[PDB]
């Protein structure tokens, strides 16, 4: 299974937000796992991508891996 | 590439003039980075209609891949970019081009709740039975997330 940013970012259909990450040196979802809807904002992901994100990194959370 | 490297980096941060003093210079229309994106893939996701012109009048190719199935067009319809869509579609994007997860540009003009961007696709021959790895169309997705506008013009299409 892939940690990725950039497969998480595909399976939550915001493939267009990777170069947001990509420019911070953010390339693993456990890198981003503790980040807050502000944090997404302070990256300029577009509004309309914040809240899918946050759900995306909660639902990580939500696993306990 | 150095000039290709330049060229995606002015491409990112969308300076217009500095993209068509590269390509005058030579620089590689298609060059890509680490994730398989082109020039055309940055403009086309943040947005600088005026460089996916340049690009293309200078030979991007359309319907260039990254590395998870992602051709510019789909980038361009998630955030919203109706112009860029409607640039690209006249340069020959493939309107139902799928990625790695199956979505086409209508799955995710109807996930991000982008209206006018679902009708310019269905005019230019969008699949509205296309069906994604989880099963859905882009009328399921537009459902899933209360783009209510999009359920009324897919809504039994």
């Amino acid at each position: 299974t892939d940690c990725s940013i950039v497969s998480f970012l595909a399976r939550l259909g915001c493939s267009s937000c990777l170069d947001y990450f990509t420019t911070q040196g953010l390339t693993t979802i456990y890198q981003i796992e503790h980040y807050s809807m502000d944090d997404l904002a302070s990256l300029k992901i577009p509004e309309q991508f914040r809240h899918a994100i946050w759900k995306g990194i909660l639902d990580h959370r939500q696993l306990h891996e | 590439s150095d000039l290709g490297k330049k060229l995606l980096e002015a491409a990112r941060a969308g300076q217009d003039d500095e993209v068509r003093i590269l390509m005058a210079n030579g620089a590689d229309v298609n060059a890509q980075d680490q994730y398989g994106w082109t020039p055309l893939h940055l403009a086309a996701a943040r947005g600088h209609l005026e460089i996916v012109e340049v690009l293309l009048k200078t030979g991007a190719d359309v319907n260039a891949v990254d590395k998870h199935g992602n051709t510019p067009l789909p980038l361009a319809a998630s955030v919203g970019h109706l112009e860029i869509v409607e640039v690209l579609l006249k340069a020959g994007a493939d309107v139902n081009a799928q990625d790695q997860f199956g979505r086409t540009p209508l799955h995710l003009a109807a996930m991000w709740g982008h209206l006018e961007i679902v009708e310019v696709l269905l005019k230019h021959g969008a699949d509205v039975n296309a069906q994604d790895k989880f099963g859905k169309t882009a009328f399921d997705i537009s459902i899933d997330n209360g783009n209510e506008d999009i359920v009324e013009v897919l809504q039994k299409a």
